[PDB]
């Protein structure tokens, strides 16, 4: 495995501030380092800093940053379904309930590109798609999307329909749900999903439409009607 | 048929065994008995494996009939670094 420190080649860079300018671990640079020690070491199913020191590193992030770190947790191991799930269940049972969304994201990314006949992701998310807190439901939906990318399984769309009708879900959750429903039926023009998104967008209000997070609904419409 | 389930289980690649295995069991038993029989038939820890049945997770306190187990139903073999109850308790202690 490659180390993010090696990838950045900090030895070669002109360290004008030596030993004092790199001791600050902000949330943003932590997220960047997680994304690096993810993508870089991704698909090898191994890492010398993420599989063993995942939780301590994760705790240093806040809200979104910790979510992304948890997702990268499994992002390390792509295409290894059983091993990835075994290595990610411990964080799925993390102390902070907010880590669970990132754990679901990591589980979906591990399963991303690989389909198992018994489909663990749907079973995991069946009792969590209605979960009241937005972030954990978002993590479950994204895990489903990555693991089940392009599945077009009618069960997932039917379950998401209550998600579409769940006004309790937040705007970010709504955008994630639209993206997931589009990814399920990428390039298919799903009639049921088509009608659902149509009704959602007409039912949408201008006051709650002016927001910057309302730009994903056409994303889902196109994804369903892509190509 | 007589309330029995021919559930097919998916063992992890770590255990060098058949990926798809057919398991014969009754329906009046609970998830704990399901995992115990999985251990007896395929040699894997009962409490260290998580099984998803019929697009749903295992219910240790619920019987097979009410937990979704059916004929030829699929099921993961989710090896857990910690037992579900043990994992819960230990990671709640580690907070």
């Amino acid at each position: 495995p490659k180390v993010p420190d090696d990838i950045y080649k900090t030895h070669l860079e002109n360290n004008r501030f030596g030993g004092s300018g790199s001791q600050v671990d902000s949330a943003r640079m932590n997220l960047a380092s997680s994304f690096v020690n993810g993508f870089v070491n991704a698909a090898f199913g191994q890492d010398k800093l993420l599989t063993d020191d995942g939780n301590k590193w994760l705790y240093k992030n806040k809200d979104h940053g910790m979510l992304s770190a948890a997702a990268s947790l499994g992002m390390i191991l792509l295409w290894d379904v059983d091993g990835g799930l075994t290595q990610i269940d411990k964080y799925l049972y993390s102390s902070e309930d907010y880590i669970k969304s990132g754990a679901l994201l990591a589980c979906g990314i591990v399963n991303s590109g690989v389909r198992n006949e018994c489909d663990p992701a749907l079973a995991l998310l069946s009792d969590y798609v209605l979960h009241n807190s937005n972030t954990m439901r978002l993590g479950s939906i994204f895990g489903l999307g990555l693991a089940y990318a392009g599945s077009n399984r009618e069960d997932v769309l039917t379950l998401l329909l209550p998600v579409m009708g769940d006004s309790k879900s937040s705007m970010e959750v709504a955008g994630v749900t639209a993206l997931a429903c589009g990814m399920i039926a990428v390039g298919s023009c799903n009639g049921d999903v088509t009608s659902t998104i149509l009704q959602t967008i007409m039912e949408k209000s201008e006051t709650e439409l002016k927001d910057t997070y309302a730009r994903w609904l056409p994303l889902g419409l196109g994804l369903n009607h892509l190509g | 048929t007589t309330g029995i389930a021919t559930i097919e289980v998916f063992l992890p690649p770590r255990l060098k065994k058949d990926r798809k295995n057919l398991l014969e069991t009754r329906l009046h038993i609970t998830g704990r008995e399901l995992r115990s029989k999985i251990a007896e038939t395929f040699g894997l820890q009962e409490n260290y494996i998580k099984i998803v049945i019929n697009k749903k997770q295992l219910q240790l306190g619920k019987t097979l009939e009410e937990q979704g187990v059916a004929h030829n139903v699929k099921a993961m073999v989710l090896e857990l670094k910690q037992s579900e109850e043990d994992a819960r308790k230990n990671f709640q202690l580690e907070e």
